[PDB]
RNA sequence: AUGUAUAAAAAUAGAGGUAGGCUACUCUCCUGUAUCGUAGAAGAUGGGCGAUGGUUGAUGAAACGGAAGUGUUUUAUUGACUUGUCCAUGAAAUUCCAUGAAUCCAUUGCAUACGACUUUA
RNA sequence: CUGCCGAAGUUUCCGGAUAGCAGAAACUCAGAUCAGUUUUAUGAGUAUGUAAAAUGAGAGUUUCUAGUGGGCCAUUUUUGGUAAGCAGAACUGGCGAUGCGGGAUGAACCGAACGUGAGGUUAAGGUGCCGGAAUGUACGCUC
């Protein structure tokens, strides 16, 4: 396995009005629920349920219990902003993000940009 | 289908008879 | 031949009812693309549309349509229910439908 | 329908818009704002383009009085090229000569409005944010 | 529990790959491979030790980690010293004829209660008999599965059974005597 | 009445009686046939050793009522490939 | 969504006690009513205290003083069972008292077949110290190095073109 | 979300009941269903539990012409067929019409198997049972009660097999030469803001 | 019908690779909200600039597809179009939604209540 | 043909009268009386009976004239019991004169009482498919 439930992994929300923000398990509450905490200040520290969070990869060196401080300062030191970043999973979801929000005038753009993109086609025989 | 050798639902006449029986258990308990 | 449909594919669904009781007045409609009654909420109002064709060349055409307008979301799946000028076949169930981007409030 | 149009100003009730006639030849035209999408495109100068000349009035079609109509030579005339005096392509033409500097400096104005919106699979106009 | 766990060491045996649950042992002797899809355990491979994980499994579930812990432990005994059954034949009046054909994977079995019926036996994979002359009357099955050295010595104890006759005077039959390992 | 194995008790819908299963090829052997059409001329009665071990009739002559049809040979004017499909 | 409510009652004053005694008692209910309600149950039960000869002098919802530290709650019920008498203790392992009394009533209605009638509970206590746990999968959640991969994970848009992962 | 005109579905690792319950849904919204490897489908349950449910069914017959009694069938499709029907107003001309839109088959025949095979996770085995639940496949059920054609379509099965994967390096080839031109042309890292 | 656009396989207590020598690497997964395709009087008329490709229509083919192969390629031409990048004309008053055999008649009797069946002509 | 009003469903005396329920006619009554109701007080044995505030409603009589005088089902108390059924009362309910939603289907179950319609919202029951509506959320149990 690659993703163990542990003290300190970080998470990302997938339900809830936070969806898409990133976590860290600062406790193991039980076996359907944990304690999580965020760097940033609209996160706030809250009980979660493990169905709401999907387990990703990176796993920071955090003591049990950490109180908001001590997590940011650990996250800050341990740079996970910008090393789940690093992952083609955090670019793809950016990149999905970005497209979203994308309006017509863009996405017109975007035409015109692959379109020129596809023109080459050329591949040595 | 069912692998049962009776049919598990009943006939409105089986189960009208069966708070019958409830009532028989309610006189045995209470009076009788 | 992508440079047309300004219009969002739906599919008639039924007539809404209970159990046993049908109200032809008023039909089901599943807009596809459509998931909730929150994203329901957009299509409300909106012309909706069932286009068939006939025998008969009416006005020098084979083509009729029967008009209509989303009028309010059914259940938490995202299909409304529409309003037609002429209560829509029975025959139409599962049938195409053309839902308008008009009257447009974006 | 499907055509990309900028909007000159508003009316009683309706929009009186015009795309620029050497892009997507579009006259000047009232329309309605129930059949119109809104873009978050950049926004086109209109203060150089006067607009007190565009009335209900001057859009409005002679009236009638009678259900008559219907004719070949009826149909053969009116048409693009006649029945419309020329200070109608006049006009135009200058909405086209204040509005074209403008597409011109902002890219891809041009190309975006000669293209017709459209529809694709996959393309939810609910969760798409024009 | 939340988890339960066996661990195992293994031997200077070659291999001991579970891609897809599928125990490929090989070793100084031979190969087998097995398969343990039948069971929903982690198997999880660290140098010369071997995990059986189960996490939050229910007493019915974590009854098969031990369970394929010795299939795993048995097998691996195959490839390494293997097994070897030792069957004595048992006889009062008619000398029972046995023959080996194709290096043994058949044994046919006659004269046996005076019948003219000749048993035959086909052996399973991997296991073959031979006679062995320092004890009349001795058939030595060795192979590397357990599972088909002992399957084939039941074969044969049950193909010679008693029908009809009272068993406690009549002692015919070949049942087995040692069940060891080849070193 | 007699065995339901025969029960659709019906007029057979052919003349010719069909073949409705043919032995299982083997690609050891080498190619033969399998079947042979005849007509049926009639039937006589003949005499014949009867060399059948342990019989009470073993080494004795019987007499046997044996059928005769005659069969010309067949021309092989074609062939058919089959199959093998899900249905 | 249940809540802590403290009651604080008494019996209406009379010549014969001019000071009624004032009782208090913490209990769960979903809104102010039911509380007061269970309260006068409890009350008469213990107390023979009549409803309309007493009088409700206090309520008041109590919160979580630490709803972010996680605890181990330990919960005295009287289970009433088909004989109607029995006495249970169970631990739960959550951050809030109301929480652990959820879970309670959900546990006991699920593997007792208990209504929140039949149920009253006795006490509950926040067992502080890890040794005076005596369950054993409380236990396993108090080790230091409590790691394990998640479980029962499963995961309108049907059709979905290829096959899920459901795995890391 | 969005319909098809015509659907291929992978049966292969799905539940009988929870696929033939969105099939018969999407067939009387209108939609053209065609069902592959309907030998490969799973039911809840182990194989003796399931063989004695089909031996149940199997034993419904009249005492006049049996002709007259239910027609029991043996194919794998023909019990996923069954499975459809039983969930649509079949004796209403609506559901009739629903079903002449559903084709199911065993295996996957020339005119699907150069298409596209989406799949139903409503349905999906590993998405709705719990690990250590027993479980039949269809294939084997169907064999064991009297289909005799399972052989054939494992051997046809394996040579659509050999020639999807032929199909598919050819074409995992050709979308490595695309990938590696891809960021040959530099407009793609330009102009990359807009997501793409 | 309104893009009627998308073919690995298997696993889910794992897979797929790349790079290596069934074993040592690291990377990817966490669904398609993806990829392909998409500007043009239903898509007009010319002119450049830069590819030297793409999309096809009609021929000529050879290889492939048998489970229901009725489709896959490779192409040799020919006729078009090309938006890859820029230009210049045209558009409208539709001046506010509507779109060769068989049968009967005969013949046979291997058949038969009557039809049917097998023959012959 | 349409409309309006609309029972009784049984006491009490010898099949009839009386009364009850429904109307009509003609009166007096609104600083008045009523009530399938609840309080308060008195006593007496949590109930009882008697009297005197709350709430509601205009409240009263006389004549005379129709129809009705069954049953079935269920709750509770109680009287006995009997292999076990049940048997005997009382009690007010439901049906009966009454459609409709649900309970797969139904004289007695859950809702609900009806002019013709449009819209909205619910009861009971439901939301995998048949079938309108979450293959919802959360916690367990079961092979």
């Amino acid at each position: 396995f690659k993703r163990y439930v542990e003290v300190g992994r970080v998470v990302l929300v997938t339900k809830g009005e936070y969806t898409g923000k990133l976590a860290v398990i600062v406790d193991i509450v039980d076996h359907k629920r944990a304690l999580i905490d965020s760097p940033c200040s609209e996160f706030p520290r809250q009980v979660i349920r493990y169905g709401s969070v999907v387990l990703t990869h990176i796993v920071m060196k955090l003591p049990r219990g950490a109180r908001s401080g001590i997590v940011a300062k650990k996250w800050k030191a341990q740079d996970v902003c910008n090393k789940w970043a690093s992952s083609a999973w955090a670019k793809k979801l950016e990149a999905k993000k970005v497209r979203s929000q994308l309006n017509d005038f863009d996405r017109f753009a975007v035409m015109r940009l692959k379109k020129q993109r596809r023109e080459q086609v050329n591949v040595a025989v | 289908v069912s692998l049962k050798k009776k049919s598990k639902r009943r006939t409105t006449r089986l189960r009208s008879r069966i708070e019958k029986k409830a009532a028989e258990s309610k006189r045995k308990q209470k009076r009788a | 031949a992508q440079g047309h449909r300004l219009y969002v594919k739906a599919k008639h669904l039924s007539f809404q009812r209970s159990k046993h009781v049908i109200h032809p007045g008023t039909s089901i409609v599943k807009i596809e693309g459509c998931d909730s009654k929150e994203e329901a909420q957009f299509y409300l109002g909106k012309r909706v549309c069932y286009v068939y064709k006939s025998s008969k060349a009416v006005r020098g055409s084979k083509i009729r349509v029967i008009w209509g307008t989303i009028a309010r979301p059914h259940g938490n799946s995202g299909a409304v229910r529409a309003r037609f000028v002429h209560n829509l076949p029975a025959k139409t169930f599962g049938s195409s439908l053309r839902v308008m981007l008009y009257p447009s409030n974006i | 329908r499907g055509k990309r149009v900028v909007v000159l100003s508003q009316l009683e009730d309706t929009l009186v818009v015009t795309g620029p006639y050497k892009v997507n030849g579009v006259p000047i035209r009232r329309v309605n704002h129930r059949y119109v999408i809104a873009t978050s495109a950049p926004k086109i100068d209109v203060s150089g383009v006067s607009v007190e000349k565009f009335t209900k009035a001057y859009f409005a079609k002679q009236k009638r009085s009678g259900p008559v109509k219907k004719d070949e030579a009826f149909f053969a005339e009116n048409a693009p090229k006649n029945a419309l005096p020329a200070e109608r392509i006049a006009d135009q033409k200058a909405v086209d000569a204040k509005l074209l500097p403008a597409i011109k400096a902002i890219p891809n104005m041009k190309e975006y409005l000669a293209a017709s919106f459209a529809l694709s699979n996959g393309d939810r106009p609910h969760l798409m944010k024009f | 529990d939340i988890y339960k766990d066996e661990t195992l060491t293994i031997p200077k045996g070659v291999t001991v790959d579970i891609k897809a649950r599928n125990v490929t042992v090989t070793g100084p002797r031979g190969t087998l491979k097995q398969n343990l899809r039948h069971v929903d355990i982690e198997m999880k491979k660290q140098g010369n030790t071997i995990k059986f994980i189960v996490w939050h499994g229910s007493r019915k579930h974590n009854a098969c980690i031990r369970s394929v812990y010795s299939i795993i432990n048995n097998m691996i005994i195959g490839v390494t010293q293997g097994f070897r059954y030792k069957m004595r034949l048992v006889y009062a009046h008619f000398p029972i004829n046995i023959n080996l054909t194709e290096n043994g994977t058949v044994v046919e079995i006659r004269n046996f209660l005076g019948e003219r019926i000749t048993r035959v036996i086909k052996c399973l994979p991997g296991v073959t008999v031979s006679i062995s002359s320092a004890v009349k009357d001795e058939i030595i099955l060795e192979g590397n599965s357990l599972e088909n050295v002992s399957q084939s010595a039941a074969n044969i104890k049950q193909i010679c059974n008693v029908r009809n006759k009272d068993i406690r005077k009549f002692l015919d039959g070949i049942y087995v005597s040692e069940r060891g390992n080849i070193e | 009445h007699g065995s339901l194995g025969f029960l659709p008790r019906k007029r057979a819908s052919r003349q010719r009686g069909k073949v409705k299963a043919f032995p299982k090829d083997d690609a050891s052997k080498p190619v033969h046939l399998t079947a042979f059409l005849g007509y049926k001329a009639g039937m006589t009665h003949i005499v014949r050793d009867l060399d059948r071990p342990g019989s009470k009739m073993h080494k004795r002559e019987i007499l046997e009522a044996v059928t005769v049809i005659e069969t010309p040979p067949m021309v092989v004017v074609g062939v058919v490939g089959y199959v093998e499909t899900p249905r | 969504a249940l809540k802590e409510y403290q009651v604080v009652g008494r019996k209406v004053p009379t010549e014969h006690e001019p000071v009624p005694k004032l009782f208090r008692m913490r209990l769960f209910a979903p809104n102010e009513s039911v509380a007061k309600s269970r309260y006068w149950y409890f009350l008469k039960m213990i107390n023979k205290v009549k409803k309309a000869t007493g009088e409700i002098v206090a309520i008041n919802e109590i919160s979580e003083p630490k709803p972010l530290k996680a605890k181990v709650f330990g919960i005295w019920i009287r289970y009433d069972s088909r004989s109607g008498t029995h006495n249970m203790y169970k631990e739960f392992r959550d951050t809030t008292r109301v929480g652990a009394v959820e879970a309670m009533y959900a546990d006991m209605a699920a593997r007792h077949r208990a209504r929140f009638r039949s149920i009253r509970i006795l006490k509950v206590v926040e067992v502080e110290k890890k040794e005076d746990v005596r369950r054993n999968y409380v236990k396993q959640l108090l080790n230091p190095h409590l790691k394990f991969p998640l479980p029962h994970r499963r995961t309108k848009k049907v059709f979905a073109p290829h096959r899920p992962s459901t795995f890391y | 979300s969005e319909f098809q005109k015509v659907v291929v579905i992978d049966a292969k690792g799905h539940l009988l009941g929870r696929l033939a319950s969105v099939v018969a849904k999407q067939l009387l919204g209108g939609q053209k269903v065609v069902v592959v490897r309907c030998e490969e489908l799973n039911i809840s349950g182990h194989f003796f539990r399931n063989k004695l449910k089909y031996l149940a069914y199997l034993r419904k017959a009249c005492r006049y012409n049996p002709s007259r009694g239910a027609f029991h069938f043996r194919a794998p499709s023909r019990i996923f067929q069954k499975a459809v029907r039983g969930m649509l107003p079949h004796k209403t001309a609506r559901g009739q019409a629903a079903l002449e839109h559903l084709q199911a088959v065993e295996g996957i025949p020339p005119p699907f198997d150069k298409q596209k095979r989406v799949v139903v996770p409503a349905a999906l085995r590993v998405l709705r049972l719990k690990p250590g639940r027993k479980y039949c496949t269809v294939g084997r059920l169907s064999s064991e009660v009297g289909w005799k054609y399972n052989d054939i379509v494992a051997k046809l099965e394996e040579r659509r097999k050999v020639k999807s994967a032929a199909f598919y390096q050819a074409k995992l080839a050709k979308q490595k030469k695309i990938a590696s031109a891809k960021e040959a042309s530099p407009v793609n890292q330009k102009l990359s803001q807009f997501g793409y």
